């Protein structure tokens, strides 16, 4: 299980970026992303279990997140528009862990995490 | 209505061999103790500890602990090892959202 995420961004005020994440099962289980800014600690901002498509967003961030996943391509993103200074920040993809193959009960909190994206809003 | 995690202290200062002691406060109860720890050090991404308040992660140490229910959680380091100064991190996940505490700085003690 691993998580690789996409390079550094450095973005004007107002644009959109969009983080990817590639695991390397990825469509049964729960992948969030979660950010951190210089010097807010963690901030968890929504989820997606690939197999349902769909996404669950803290309402912090409701109308300007997407989170998207690819099952052929193993692979999350998410997409974060009218950005502002304060979007500055370290940008995770997690994955919860399991106790196990499909013989691991899910766990719920974050065994594994990317790398981070440092996404910088001038 | 989210759940507002705070950890005290901001800053713990201690030296090698000594124990720690790190709170998390919930502003509401914690579903099913589901309560984790984290260690994050600079540059890196963070690192589980415990899940389900008490259970210890895949390859932690026995000098991790986790304990506490309802509103109250510790984690404990009974001995302090060079390689745990570090920045530790609670997180609930019983309820939507997921919510984490601003984080304790675990630091050596300045020189005398």
């Amino acid at each position: 299980v691993q998580l690789v995420q996409s390079g550094a961004e450095v973005k004007k005020p107002g644009s959109s970026v969009k983080v990817s994440c590639k695991a390397s099962t990825f469509s049964s289980y729960a992948i969030s992303w979660v950010r951190q800014a210089p010097g807010q600690g963690l901030e968890w901002m929504g989820g997606i279990i690939p197999i349902f498509g769909t996404a669950n967003y803290a309402q912090k961030f409701q109308g300007r997140v997407t989170i998207t996943a690819d099952k052929s391509t193993s692979t999350a993103y998410m997409e974060l528009s009218s950005l502002r200074s304060e979007d500055t920040a370290v940008y995770y993809c997690a994955r919860e862990g399991t106790t196990g193959g499909w013989l691991g009960k899910p766990i719920g909190a974050f065994q594994h995490w990317g790398q981070g994206t440092l996404v910088t809003v001038s | 209505m989210e759940i507002v995690l705070t950890q005290s202290p901001g800053t713990l200062s201690l030296s090698p061999g000594e124990r720690a002691t790190l709170s998390c406060r919930a502003s509401q109860s914690v579903s099913s103790s589901y309560l984790a720890w984290y260690q994050q050090k600079p540059g890196q991404a963070p690192r589980l500890l415990i899940y389900g308040a008490s259970s210890r992660a895949t390859g932690i140490p026995d000098r991790f602990s986790g304990s506490g229910s309802g509103t109250d959680f510790t984690l404990t380091i009974s001995r302090l090892e060079p390689e745990d100064f570090a920045v530790y991190y609670c997180q609930q996940y019983g309820s939507s959202p997921s919510t984490f505490g601003q984080g304790t700085k675990v630091e050596i003690k300045r020189l005398v």
